[PDB]
Formats: structure tokens, C-alpha cells, sequence
DNA sequence: TTTTTTTTTTTTTTTTTTTTTTTTT
DNA sequence: AAAAAAAAAAAAAAAAAAAAAAAAA
């Protein structure tokens, strides 16, 4: 085959990235390391190399990967024959810019059958990860004969009696499986058209990429395209079921994960190691103003405690529950929005939009094995992540109640008579709320300000009650901050039209008269794998502290406590404290950070009644 | 039954009134009712019932005038008599301001909401039906959604299938354009608060036991309300 | 590549010639003894450690676990040619199957061997292997010897899975024997009998069950620790088939780790999967030196030792260990559990004792809420099998219920029969039963006659504001932050493995009320009358009373409650009472 | 070998009960 | 705060339309 042998030759030729950047001699070395056997290409390099062989690995995608994969196979080889040995084929994935290829299950017509597509979608079904054997071997007792049948991809018959008759015993241990699953995708609600219902597409996944993608995760799947057949039978008719033949599945959640940074993060750290976690605080939401002690409480939401696993199997949650109290048109709102944009697997809510088994997980019957199933809900899914619950107040109090386990403990028990688990939801939840009476009244105490009861009121370690005081010096600031915004137009991109349907930023004069949010999204991800160890005199300063906050002395006349004080609050102090430890990269937390989450604690726990 | 080929599918979706030009055919799959084959319809012409430059340049012109505000104010409601500040207020919703997203993200809406609390006699629901009828994408409701068809989207598991049916509200559907709520005040406690939300976020966040979601209703509300 | 004659002989080898000195530096041939065992009927199952073949033959362990239904097999064979020369004497007929076996035999186109072998043989997963969690266990490990750990969610019924179906025939005589390995099969209509071949007859055989060959069977699913799972997933569950001597082992909710072979169950030729279970353990909680138990103090160890990070609150710490004991049944029927509820204010380690009495307890279940409600508690029908709920599944154990006030009206009713019936009765449309739960209630719940009346003990808690008393407090919690280690004290406290052998060692202990303490008893039960009635005293109280005196009584291992007893019972009373005022 | 009747499976809908939720005293 | 009525969930049963396999001659 000239056309295959030519194909071959220019993908091995394009491997050989030696001459060039060594990009994929280095993505080689990688998987060649690690131990995997999948490679993913961009096909944007394709393209920039050579055009002709990109638009042939699109326009038919089998034979087109099947001489990639070879001339992989082959490069491995070439580079390390051992590793290349043990496994018998190496796959490939493509990701990139894919032209007319990228659309939807809506879009995704039968003009491209045999071709490549990047399909973005939300998960519907994925079923159980069942072995298809490849490749069997027999044994005959009777005739000491091991015999081995292939099973090639025809995407069949089982020897049982050998030649004469005599009873095959398959080696289930020396015979040959490949993992492989089948998910339905469906077309993010988002984005398709109000009106009519979801259009969704299978997509069959082969080993490497059987459990990539869970039930209820929006992903991004590139594969080939093709028809199924019927079975045997003298008569068909002309309909095809089609399905995506996946060679890449990917979370679209990029956000969930070089030198020149780590460096950068570094020297950053290193340079003034006593006002980082100021700097950063203020920098949280730019586009807001004031509420400086919110954002630095934020600001440790975002980097969390640290989670202490005792010896008895003990848990203390390392996460940090706010709550924001607020008149109206204060921003609440507009600082979960920027939590929802910025902190990693931040899962939105409302107060009614999640009832129930909703918001939590759930139980159902799988309805065609008669089996039960779980059902992520609304938080276990925001596992080690952020809980945004916008109009807390309004939630029936039954779905309140029913969050004070993962709250607290950061588990979710939930067992019907066939079925019962204890799902992992450790989630920080930052809940939004309009006080009583729409209004804040300031001549009543915060208590009955706050229709919450004593125990929930105790789930959230911090309580901020951000009142829309007018104060003229005030409302002057917060308006030319405002204005400043609403005249903003991007650099360039823009000028005059409408929206269709570096450590430090530029300092533009529009928006400041501050840190990057990829900078300091890069910091604080690595900052929050860090876990600093209390010293003795700040264990000191905390216990003399807490034991100040519960006396009675700590609060004068007409101020009134804004939350009770009890054994959380201690651990608050803590969490906040080993928070304040991460902003610096500390990795042992000082008084600094014992301090300034006091006097924090001591900000959010009391409020003065007039 | 109608059945589409390579270009037809999908040109029309279920609600269009459609007008079909085809081939009255029988299925044709390997041969009390005796020798009945069901009847289909081969789809071969579809016509669903209900800017060149000129016309840019029209608008240009149009908005070029020194009195534009004036003329657009007395033309929207000309049946309706007086109310000419109610008027103004209404062309300048229709014409919104603008989407704002800050380098942070966050995005300020820029659609008007208004609202109109008067006595049972002023043409206000008139004033809902022409705004409805006049603005590019536009619903007419009631405070309590409309007749089977909801104010604001829900999400529902299809048992069987499986899948993430979206039954769109007036708000989803009205998604770039208007919503004309009439009996505002008569709102149900989950419409209340999806509205609280969407008005000011432009975006309904919906979570059920399948998945969560942030669905885009980027809508202008104009409210009427009794005292 | 692979013989086997020589794997034959390498195992014989091996079952003949390895020898140990568990008993007392006694070298006494392991297996031998069993061998012998297995001839003479008295032992059933051979399980074969493969930590013993690693000892001296690593290179046919890496190959056991690298391919199992082979070398199951193999060593099933090999057993089979041992067994006759080892027994010494004659077998007894234990069972009704023996004697048809020595019939067969004796009237003796084979016997096949899986008919004649009464014996299982089963691998012990080796050291070396580490347990491996259910989600990766994939197409790469199937046939393979492979242990997983894991929580029994269900298991199905022991019932009778045919190996060897036999049939007679109506014109020979002649036996037919059909091996059994899909899960369904072809019955043989005619006869291959070679005297009705020979003489061309019908050949019409009929099943004998008498004849055929039948094995425990059982089906369970087993999920994954909440410990294991991703982050962003649920437990993934997996499927067990176990038979033989591998059934009721293991009831559902329990803790297990199982070591069998992945193998698949035909239906490309996709396949689906299951565990063949060949070794069950119990571990953590369902897991299966006197003179510190002898001690005076020995009581308040285990006190202290319960949840020692939870700072104070030593006297509720010393009620809970009285409902680990729990009371003696009395049947002249009065149960003899102990029901405590810890009610109090926000943040007062209710919770965190309540799930530390989880992680302890021998059989318990922790439900919050409404989180399992309705059918989490009681059972419902799921043929139609009966699932039970954490109650049947905390039955003879300890349901730790939190939030107790927060439970659905209609579930506390049905605790209010429990706590005092010991069953559940349900009449519904599709249920009609009485389930037995004999389970002592562990009630959490924040601030009643309704409530009051039906526990023994109700302790209040409250964590009023003290300058010195949440100093301490503070160091304590400060500490176990910064070392994960509850603050040493004078005595290092009991693990809580050591402590489940204490408490399951003071089970058995009946002890008895002497006709001594009866005066003491009712003369201490009509002041508890009266103090209620002066200032809710019934007869409940002072059953609460003999109830927690028993309980402290096996404690300190008497047979014989004495007066010290009945005080410090008491004592709790005045304080869980005094707790409330 | 070739038909035929069954077997399934794969969707979809429908009905009863139970449980959960909302409104009223 | 608790009971009465309503609504929704969920599970089991029925229709049925069509594709494939086993038994019959
Ligand atoms: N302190 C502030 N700084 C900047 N913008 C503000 C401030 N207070 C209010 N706003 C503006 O007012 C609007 C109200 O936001 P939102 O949080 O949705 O309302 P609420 O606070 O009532 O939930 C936002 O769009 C925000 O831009
Ligand atoms: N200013 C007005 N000009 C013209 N018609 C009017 C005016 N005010 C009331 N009407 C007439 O009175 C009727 C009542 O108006 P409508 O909008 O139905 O009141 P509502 O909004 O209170 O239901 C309408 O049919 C309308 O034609
Ligand atoms: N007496 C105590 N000793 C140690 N820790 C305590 C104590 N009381 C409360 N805590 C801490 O408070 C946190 C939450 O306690 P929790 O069990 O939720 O309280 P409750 O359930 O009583 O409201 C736990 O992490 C625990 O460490
Ligand atoms: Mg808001
Ligand atoms: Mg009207
Ligand atoms: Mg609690
Ligand atoms: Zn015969």
C-alpha cells in the first residue's frame, strides 16, 4: 500500500522531533516514563508541518490513525525497544483547534461519518466498565495442546471442542482483555436552543480512557465517527446506528489543574514575606470595592484549612464555611459570582433551585437491572471544592438540615433499604443572604436580624454583615469605583461596538485611578497544597484568645454577638490562622497568622447595636 | 408522519406551523386489519409559516435625526393616549444598555428592568402586549407563568431515556429580548426567588439530583402590578 | 511453554514436605494434617496460604496469582491424588453423598473428578499482594488471584448451585454425569449409556437429584470504602460469587476483605464480571493482659480511652461504655440494651462521639437526619427479596442516630417501637413482616415528655462560657492539632481494637441480682420516685437502674452484681438528671 | 437448507402506592 | 406547632414494535 506506506513515513517523520523544538520527542520520553501507552497529539502541529496530512487524519480517521499509531509504535521502538516490547499497541489522542469538526450531538450531522470530531458535551450515561477479550487461549487436557485465537476489532466464534473432539479449557489468566465502556453525551443545556429537547450521541471508549469522564461532567471527547452494523440477516434496513469511536477524552474543566512560574511563585513569596495575603485579598475581586475583611475571609476559603485524620480514624474538617449577611445591592452576590469564575470546582446554587436530593446526593433504582444507584447530587460533587448558595435564607429548612453533616463533618450518609454509602463531600460552602425584613434593621440585635437558628448560625465559622451604610464619603468612593468600571472597554479588542450574544497587571488608570487572576490562580493552587504545623506560642496565643472570646468581658455594652461562641470557633481560629500560614508558604504557623485571624474572628463575632 | 433527507432535517422544529409539499408513500419493509401498511408522508418541500443594506442605511439615517428619541418615543404605543414619560422609559428598555464582563469576569448586566404599579383602568397589559409585539425576541406571561407553559425553566430526569429534559420558562425562552410579566405581584415562592436571582445574575441556577446547571437568560423584565 | 505434570508434582511436593512450628515450637507438616483431615470427612475446605509456597517456591506463586483457575484446579487434582494414600481409617457416611460416592466407587466414560471430591481448596492471598481497590481492578487482572477490600451491601440467600448433574437412565441402568461450568445448561435427554448404544434403545434418562452434586451458593455486592473512592465520584460496586464453605460468612454491611478470581461470565464478545471468592475476611470493626482487666480502675480506662481527643465530659464517656456492654436480657422478655441521648447545644462533640462509637462498636450504622430515612431504617421488599434498613442492619448492635430531634415524624415512631419492642412491625401494600431489631439507640439532638420518658439516660450538655474551664479546653484541642495525638495523660489510652476484645470479652458475663440488693435497689428506686414528683420518674427508671448496675457488673467480670454497683449507676442518674437542671 | 414461531430487548407509557410537600387551624 | 389535603417520586405492569435465534420439516 503506497498511500499507507507514504502516510506511515510522514507521521514517523514528525515524530522525529529532534531537528525542530523536540516537542513530541520530549511527549514521547514522557509516556515512554511514566508508563502509558496512549499518546496525545495536537493536530494544530499537523497542520503547521504538514496540511496535507492533517486534512487526510480528519477527513478519514481510521486508516489515517491506524499508520500514526504504528509509526508510534515503531518511534518507541526506535527510542526504547524494551518498553515499546511490552505492550502490544500504542494509541493516540488529538486534541487542538478542530475547524467545521468541532460541534455538538445537535450539530453532529452524517456529513462527518469516517472523519475526526471534537465534540464538547455534557455526560449522560456511562456504563459498567465491562473486559472484551482480544485474544483467548485454550487448553486441552487431553491433548496437552495450548491453542490461541485473536479477536481483531471488528467494531467471533469461541473455540470450545479441539479438532478431534476434545474439551478446550480457556485460560482466563494467560487470555487477553481490553477494558471498554459506552457513555451517552449530551449537548450542554446552555448552550442549546430553548426550545426543543436534548440531542445526545454515544461514544465507545476503549482502555486508557474507560473511566476518564464520570456521569454528569462536561467534557470534551475527540474520536472518529462511523456506522454501526445490524446482525446477521438476509434483510436491513438503510438506517445506521452511529456512534464517536473516542481516541481523547477530556474534562473541560481545565481549570481543575512551568519553570518560568514556579520561579515566579517563588520569588513572589520569597520578597515580602509579612502583607502577601494583604496584597492578595485586596486584589480578590478587583471590579469590587471595600470589604476588606470579606475578601481576606474569602481569601482563605479559597486556600482552606488543613484536615487533621487522627489515629482513631477521627475527622476535623480543614474547610472554611462564610456566610455573608447583606442589604441589598451590597455585591454578595457578585462576590459568589467571582467565586463560582475563579476557585476550582465551584458548583452555583439557589435557594429553591436545589431541593432535597438535589443539592445532596441521592438514591435511585437503575430501573433496568433493578439495581440501586446512587446519584451524585449538587455538593458531593463540589468534593474539595467551593459551594456558592446564593438566597440562603429562602431554602426550606429541611434542605438546611440537611446540610449540616457535610457542613461539619464533610460526609453525606444516605442509605435506602437495598442500598447505603457515606459519600466524600468535603466542600466549603459560602452561602449569600438577605437579612429579615429585606433590610438590615441596626436598631435590633443581629440575633433577630438573622432567622437562622443557634446551631446552623454555629455550622458557619465566619458571619459578616455587610450593611449598605451611605455614608457620603462613602458613596462617593464606591460610586467613582463603579463608574470607573462601567467605563472600562477591553485594550484594543474594542472600540465602541457590543458584546455579541506577569505577577503584576497593566496598571490602567480606568481601573485603578493588583496581582493577575492567572497569577494569582496559579498561587493559590500551589499554596494550597501546603500544610504548615501550629508553633506552641501561637497555640498559646489562640487558647488565651478563645478563652478571652468566651468570657463575658470580651463583649461591651449594646454589641451584641453575631454567631455563638463555642469549640468551632476555636477550630476556626485555627483553620483561619493555617489559611493566613498557606498565603505565605509558611509551612509553620507563626503569630502573624494567629493575630490577624484573631482580630478577624473578633471583627465577624461581634456587632454594635445602636 | 413526515420524513425529511439531507438538507430538510431539522429545518423546522415541533410547534412551527408547517406547510409540506411531499410524496404520499407506504412503507415498504419485506411485506382484524388485513394488508394495511402504514402511511407516511416523503417530505420534499417545506415552507414554515407564521437585513439587506437598504435597510442599514434606513436605520442609519433614521437614527442620524436630531428628534430620533422623540419620533421612537411617540411611536410604540400611538392607540394607547398620554403616559409619554411611561413611553420614554419603555423605548429606552427595548433599546437596553450594554453587557459589561470586567477582566475579573464578572459581568454587569446590561438589560433595564421596569415596573409599572397603577390602577385596574390604565392600558398598562396593552402597553405588555405591544412591547411583546414589537420587541425582537419577546414573551408575553403572567405572574404566575402561562397557560402550560412556565415562567422560569426546570429541569427533569426522563425515567426511561434517561436524559436531561429542559422545559424552558417565559425567561429562558425570552433569553436576548423581553419578558413581559403581567400580575407581577401573583408570583408562586420558587418563581419568586429564580427571578431574584435571574434578574440581577441574567442566569437561572438549576441543580437536581442528575446535574447542576447555570442556565443563560440574558432577559429585559417589564412588570405591571395593582396596588 | 507451561506444563502442568511438573506443576503437579511441585504442589504435591509441596502439600507433602512443608512443615511449621505454630504450636509451641512443634514442626508438625501443615498440610499433611490437613490432608489426613480432608480423608477421614472431618474438614471440608483446604486453604492454601500462598504466603507458605512464596517460602521456598516464589517463581510458582508469581505464576499462581499470574493465572488462578489453573492452579485452582491443579491443586484441587493433586489433593485428590494424596487423599487416598493418607487416610488411615474408614469414614463414618457423614452425609448422605458420601454414601452414594462409596456406592458409585465401589459399582465402579469416568466418575468425574469434581463428582467424587467433597473437599474445596482455596488460595490465601500472599503478603506481597497488596489489596487492591475495587475501581481498578480492570480487563488487565482478569483471572488473576486478586484481594479487595470492601462493605457488604447487600448479599443474597445461601441456595443450591448443581456442579455435577445426574441422571438415570429407565433402560441401562447406567449413570450419565454432566459437569457444570456455564450458568445454565443443557439437560441430556437421551442416554449415552454403551449398553443402550449398543442395543439402539429410547434412551430417555430422568434427572436424579439423589445422585447430582449440589454446593453452597451465594451472590453479594461489596462497594468501596468511602476512604477510597475519587474525589469527585461514588463507590464503585462489585459482585461476589461465593460457594462452598465461603457462605454465611458475611452479612451485609460488614467490612470485608476478599481474595478470589476476577473472572468474566460470557453473554464483540463483551463480557461482564464478577468476584469467585475464595478466602473472606473480616476486618475493622466486624473483625472476629488480665491483670490490667483485674484492676480497680479498669472501668474508668475504657471511659478515658473512649474518644480521648473529645476533652471532659468524663461522665458521658462512662454511660456510652455501659451501652457498648448493654444490660443482660432477662426472659421470664425485657431487653437489655441501654438507649442515651446526647442533647445539648451547638458544638459540643456530640457528633464526634457519636462517630467515634461507630468506628467501634462491633455492628453499628450512624444516619443523619433525613439524609436515610423512611426505608434507611426500617426494611423494604426489593423474586421479592426483604432489604433491611441500618436498624436490621444494627441489629444486636448500635445505631448511632444524630439529630434525633430533625427525624421525620414517621421514622420516630418507629424508633419508639424499637427502643422498646426490639422489632419493627410493617403492614404496608407490598410488606407484611416483623422485622428483629435488638439494637441500642445512640440518639443525638439539640434542645420533652415524648423524648424523656422512652431513653434511660438523657444527658444535657452545655458549654456555658468558664475563663480557666475553655483554657483548657483550648490546649487540649490546640494540641491535637499540631501533633493528630489526643494530649498525653498518665496512662496511655486503649486502641480501639484492644478495646473491642474488652468489651466483647465482658458480653458473656450474665450476672445475677442477689435478693441482698433488692432491699438497697427498692429502697434507692422510691427516692428517685419521689424527687420528680416533689420537684419524670415511672417504672422505667428503675429498670434503667438494674440495666446499667448488670452493665457495670460485667465490667468488673462478677457474676454477681454488688452494692458498688447500683451507687455508681445511680451515680450517673443523678448526673445525667442533674444535667438537665 | 429454508422457513417460521418464538425470544428478547429495547422504548415507551401507564397505574398504584408511597412518600414528600403545601396549606390551614 | 401539628394535621389534612395535594403533589410529586418512584416502582411495578402493560403495550408493542422490531431484530435475531432455535426448532421443524
Ligand atoms: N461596594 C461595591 N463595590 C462595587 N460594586 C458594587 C458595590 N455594591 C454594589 N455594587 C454593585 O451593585 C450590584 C448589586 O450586586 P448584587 O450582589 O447582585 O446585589 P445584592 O448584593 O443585593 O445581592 C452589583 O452589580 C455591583 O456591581
Ligand atoms: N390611555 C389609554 N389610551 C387608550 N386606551 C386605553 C387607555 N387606558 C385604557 N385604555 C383601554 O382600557 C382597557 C383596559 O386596559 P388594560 O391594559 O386591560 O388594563 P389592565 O392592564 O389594568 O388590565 C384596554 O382595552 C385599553 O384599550
Ligand atoms: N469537648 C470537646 N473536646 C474536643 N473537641 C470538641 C469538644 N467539643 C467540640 N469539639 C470540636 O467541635 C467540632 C464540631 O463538633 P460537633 O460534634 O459537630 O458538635 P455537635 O455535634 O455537638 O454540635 C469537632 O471537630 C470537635 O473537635
Ligand atoms: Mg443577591
Ligand atoms: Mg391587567
Ligand atoms: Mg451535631
Ligand atoms: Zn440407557
Amino acid at each position: 500500500d503506497v498511500e499507507l506506506r507514504e502516510a506511515q513515513r510522514d507521521y514517523l517523520d514528525f515524530l522525529d522531533d529532534e531537528e525542530d523544538q523536540g516537542i513530541y520527542q520530549s511527549k514521547v520520553r514522557e509516556l515512554i516514563s511514566d508508563n502509558q501507552y496512549r499518546l496525545i497529539v495536537n493536530v494544530n502541529d499537523l497542520r503547521r508541518k504538514n496540511e496535507k496530512r492533517a486534512n487526510r487524519l480528519l477527513n478519514n480517521a481510521f486508516e489515517e490513525l491506524v499508520a500514526f499509531q504504528r509509526a508510534l509504535k515503531d518511534f518507541v521502538a526506535s527510542i526504547d525497544a524494551t518498553y515499546a516490547k511490552q505492550y502490544e499497541e500504542f494509541y493516540v489522542g488529538l486534541e487542538g483547534s478542530f475547524g467545521s469538526k468541532h460541534v455538538s450531538p445537535r450539530t453532529l450531522t452524517s456529513c462527518f461519518l469516517s472523519c475526526v470530531v471534537c465534540v464538547e458535551g455534557i455526560v449522560t450515561k456511562c456504563s459498567l466498565v465491562r473486559p472484551k477479550v482480544v485474544r483467548s487461549v485454550h487448553y486441552c487436557p487431553a491433548t496437552k495442546k495450548t491453542i490461541e485465537r485473536r479477536y481483531s476489532d471488528l467494531t467471533s466464534v469461541y473455540p470450545t471442542k479441539d479438532e478431534e473432539n476434545n474439551p478446550l479449557e480457556t485460560e482466563y489468566g494467560l487470555s487477553v482483555y481490553k477494558d471498554h465502556q459506552t457513555i451517552t453525551i449530551q449537548e450542554m443545556p446552555e448552550k442549546a436552543p430553548a426550545g426543543q429537547l436534548p440531542r445526545s450521541v454515544d461514544v465507545i471508549l476503549d482502555d486508557d480512557l474507560v473511566d476518564k469522564a464520570k456521569p454528569g461532567d462536561r467534557v470534551q471527547v475527540v474520536g472518529t465517527y462511523r456506522c454501526l452494523p445490524g446482525k446477521k440477516g438476509g434483510y436491513t434496513s438503510g438506517t445506521f446506528r452511529t456512534v464517536l469511536i473516542a481516541c481523547n477524552v477530556k474534562q473541560m474543566s481545565k481549570d481543575a489543574q512551568s519553570a518560568e512560574d514556579i520561579a515566579k511563585i517563588k520569588k513572589f513569596s520569597k520578597t515580602r514575606s509579612k502583607d502577601i495575603f494583604d496584597q492578595l485579598a485586596k486584589s480578590l475581586a478587583p471590579s469590587i470595592h471595600g470589604h476588606d475583611y470579606v475578601k481576606k475571609a474569602i481569601l482563605c476559603l479559597l486556600l482552606g484549612g488543613v484536615e487533621r485524620d487522627l489515629e482513631n480514624g477521627s475527622h476535623i474538617r480543614g474547610d472554611i464555611n462564610i456566610l455573608l449577611i447583606g442589604d441589598p445591592s451590597v455585591a454578595k452576590s457578585q462576590l459568589l459570582r467571582y467565586v463560582l469564575c475563579t476557585a476550582p470546582r465551584a458548583i452555583p446554587t439557589t435557594g429553591r433551585g436545589s431541593s432535597g436530593v438535589g443539592l445532596t446526593a441521592a438514591v435511585t433504582t437503575d430501573q433496568e437491572t433493578g439495581e440501586r444507584r446512587l446519584e451524585a447530587g449538587a455538593m458531593v460533587l463540589a468534593d474539595r471544592g467551593v459551594v456558592c448558595i446564593d438566597e440562603f435564607d429562602k431554602m426550606s429548612d429541611m434542605d438546611r438540615t440537611a446540610i449540616h453533616e457535610v457542613m461539619e463533618q464533610g460526609r453525606v450518609t444516605i442509605a435506602k433499604a437495598g442500598i447505603h454509602a457515606r459519600l466524600n463531600a468535603r466542600c466549603s460552602v459560602l452561602a449569600a443572604a438577605n437579612p429579615v425584613y429585606g433590610r438590615y434593621d441596626q436598631y435590633k440585635t443581629p440575633m433577630e436580624n438573622i432567622g437562622l437558628q443557634d446551631s446552623l448560625l454555629s455550622r458557619f465559622d465566619l458571619l459578616f454583615i455587610m450593611l449598605d451604610q451611605m455614608d457620603p464619603e462613602q458613596d462617593r468612593e464606591i460610586s467613582d469605583h463603579v463608574l470607573r468600571m462601567h467605563r472600562y472597554r477591553a485594550p484594543g479588542e474594542q472600540d465602541g461596538d457590543a458584546m455579541p450574544l506577569q505577577i503584576y497587571e497593566k496598571h490602567d488608570n480606568l481601573l485603578h485611578g493588583m496581582v493577575s487572576a492567572a497569577f494569582m490562580k496559579k498561587y493559590i493552587h500551589v499554596a494550597k497544597i501546603i500544610k504548615p504545623v501550629l508553633t506552641q506560642e501561637s497555640a498559646t496565643y489562640i487558647a488565651e484568645e478563645y478563652s478571652r472570646l468566651r468570657s463575658q468581658d470580651s463583649m461591651s455594652s449594646d454589641t451584641a454577638r453575631t454567631s455563638p461562641v463555642t469549640a468551632r470557633t476555636l477550630e476556626t481560629l485555627i483553620r483561619l490562622a493555617t489559611a493566613h500560614a498557606k498565603a505565605r508558604m509558611s509551612k509553620t504557623v507563626d503569630l502573624q497568622d494567629a493575630e490577624e485571624a484573631v482580630e478577624l474572628v473578633q471583627y465577624a463575632y461581634f456587632k454594635k447595636v445602636l | 408522519q413526515l420524513y425529511c433527507d439531507r438538507y430538510l432535517c431539522d429545518k423546522v422544529v415541533p410547534g412551527n406551523r408547517v406547510t409540506i409539499m411531499g410524496i404520499y408513500s407506504i412503507k415498504k419493509f419485506g411485506l382484524v386489519g388485513v394488508g394495511i401498511r402504514s402511511s407516511y408522508i416523503r417530505v420534499l418541500g417545506i415552507q414554515v409559516d407564521t437585513v439587506s443594506p437598504q435597510e442599514e442605511e434606513e436605520f442609519r439615517r433614521l437614527a442620524a435625526l436630531p428628534n430620533v428619541y422623540e419620533v421612537i418615543s411617540k411611536s410604540i404605543a400611538p392607540s394607547i393616549f398620554g403616559g409619554t414619560d411611561m413611553k420614554k422609559a419603555i423605548a429606552c428598555l427595548l433599546f437596553g444598555g450594554s453587557r459589561k464582563r470586567l477582566p475579573d469576569g464578572l459581568t454587569r448586566r446590561g438589560d433595564i428592568n421596569l415596573l409599572m404599579l397603577g390602577d385596574p383602568g390604565t392600558a398598562k397589559s396593552q402597553l405588555l402586549k405591544f412591547v411583546e409585539k414589537c420587541s425582537p425576541i419577546g414573551v408575553y406571561t403572567s405572574g404566575k407563568g402561562s397557560s402550560a407553559a412556565g415562567l422560569t425553566a426546570s429541569v427533569m430526569r426522563d425515567p426511561s431515556s434517561r436524559n436531561f429534559i429542559m422545559e424552558g420558562g417565559a425567561m429562558v425562552l425570552a433569553d436576548g429580548g423581553v419578558v413581559c410579566i403581567d400580575e407581577f405581584d401573583k408570583m408562586r415562592e420558587d418563581d419568586r426567588v429564580a427571578i431574584h436571582e435571574a434578574m440581577e445574575q441574567q442566569t437561572i441556577s438549576i441543580a437536581k439530583a442528575g446535574i447542576t446547571t447555570t442556565l443563560n437568560s440574558r432577559c429585559s423584565v417589564l412588570a405591571a402590578a395593582n396596588s | 511453554l507451561k506444563d502442568y505434570a511438573l506443576e503437579k508434582e511441585k504442589v504435591k511436593k509441596f502439600l507433602q514436605e512443608f512443615y511449621q512450628d505454630d504450636e509451641l515450637g512443634k514442626k508438625q507438616f501443615k498440610y499433611g494434617n490437613q490432608l489426613v483431615r480432608l480423608a477421614h470427612r472431618e474438614q471440608v475446605a483446604l486453604y492454601v496460604d500462598l504466603d507458605d509456597v512464596a517460602e521456598d517456591d516464589p517463581e510458582l506463586v508469581d505464576s499462581i496469582c499470574e493465572n488462578a483457575r489453573r492452579y485452582a484446579k491443579l491443586f484441587a487434582d493433586a489433593v485428590q491424588e494424596l487423599l487416598p494414600q493418607y487416610k488411615e481409617r474408614e469414614v463414618v457416611n457423614k452425609d448422605v453423598l458420601d454414601v452414594y460416592i462409596e456406592h458409585r466407587l465401589m459399582m465402579e466414560n469416568q466418575y468425574p473428578a469434581e463428582l467424587m471430591r467433597r473437599f474445596e481448596l482455596y488460595f490465601q492471598g500472599p503478603s506481597s499482594n497488596k489489596p487492591r481497590v475495587i475501581r481498578e481492578v480492570r480487563a488487565d487482572s482478569v483471572g488473576k488471584l486478586v484481594t479487595v477490600r470492601g462493605i457488604v451491601t447487600r448479599v443474597s440467600e445461601v441456595k443450591p448451585k448443581m456442579v455435577v448433574a445426574t441422571y438415570t437412565c429407565d433402560q441401562c441402568g447406567a449413570e450419565t454425569y454432566q459437569p457444570i461450568q456455564s450458568p445454565t445448561f443443557m439437560p441430556l435427554i437421551m442416554c449415552p449409556s454403551q449398553e443402550c448404544q449398543t442395543n439402539r434403545s429410547g434412551g430417555r434418562l430422568y434427572l436424579q437429584t439423589r445422585g447430582s452434586r449440589f454446593i453452597k451458593f451465594q451472590e453479594m455486592k461489596m462497594q468501596e470504602h468511602s476512604d477510597q473512592v475519587p474525589v469527585g465520584n461514588i463507590p464503585r460496586s462489585i459482585t461476589v460469587l461465593v460457594e462452598g464453605e465461603n457462605t454465611r460468612i458475611a452479612q451485609p454491611g460488614d467490612h470485608v476483605s476478599v481474595t478470589g478470581i476476577f473472572l468474566p461470565i460470557l453473554r464483540g464478545l463483551l463480557s461482564e464480571t464478577y468476584l469467585e471468592a475464595h478466602r473472606i475476611v473480616k476486618m475493622n470493626k466486624s473483625e472476629d493482659e488480665l491483670r490490667q482487666i483485674a484492676e480497680e480502675d479498669f472501668y474508668e480506662k475504657l471511659a478515658a480511652s473512649i474518644a480521648p481527643e473529645i476533652y471532659g465530659h468524663e461522665d458521658v464517656k462512662k454511660a456510652l461504655l455501659l451501652l457498648l456492654v448493654g444490660g443482660v436480657d432477662q426472659s421470664p422478655k425485657i431487653r437489655g440494651n441501654i438507649n442515651i441521648c446526647l442533647m445539648g447545644d451547638p458544638g459540643v462533640a456530640k457528633s464526634q462521639l457519636l462517630s467515634y462509637i461507630d468506628r467501634l462498636a462491633p455492628r453499628s450504622q450512624y444516619t443523619t437526619g433525613r439524609g436515610s430515612s423512611g426505608v434507611g431504617l426500617t426494611a423494604a421488599v426489593l423474586e421479592l427479596t426483604l432489604e433491611g434498613g441500618a436498624l436490621v442492619l444494627a441489629d444486636q448492635g448500635v445505631c448511632c442516630i444524630d439529630e434525633f430531634d430533625k427525624m421525620a415524624e414517621a421514622d420516630r415512631t418507629a424508633i419508639h417501637e424499637v427502643m422498646e419492642q426490639q422489632t419493627i412491625s410493617i403492614a404496608k401494600a407490598g410488606i407484611l413482616t416483623t422485622l428483629n431489631a435488638r439494637c441500642s439507640i445512640l440518639a443525638a439532638a439539640n434542645p420533652p415528655a415524648a423524648l424523656l420518658s422512652r431513653f434511660d439516660l438523657l444527658w444535657l450538655i452545655q458549654d456555658r462560657p468558664d475563663r480557666d474551664n475553655d483554657l483548657r479546653l483550648a490546649q487540649h484541642i490546640t494540641y491535637v492539632h499540631q501533633h493528630s495525638r489526643q494530649p498525653p495523660s498518665q496512662f496511655e489510652p486503649l486502641d480501639m481494637k484492644l478495646m473491642r476484645r474488652y468489651i466483647a470479652m465482658c458480653r458473656e458475663k450474665q450476672p445475677m441480682v442477689p435478693e441482698s440488693l433488692a432491699d438497697y435497689i427498692t429502697a434507692a428506686y422510691v427516692e428517685m420516685r419521689r424527687e420528680a414528683w416533689a420537684s419524670y420518674t415511672s417504672a422505667r427508671t428503675l429498670l434503667a437502674i438494674l440495666r446499667l448496675s448488670t452493665a457495670l457488673a460485667r465490667l468488673r467480670m462478677v457474676d454477681v452484681v454488688e452494692k458498688e454497683d447500683v451507687n455508681e449507676a445511680i451515680r450517673l442518674m443523678e448526673m445525667s438528671k442533674d444535667s438537665l437542671l
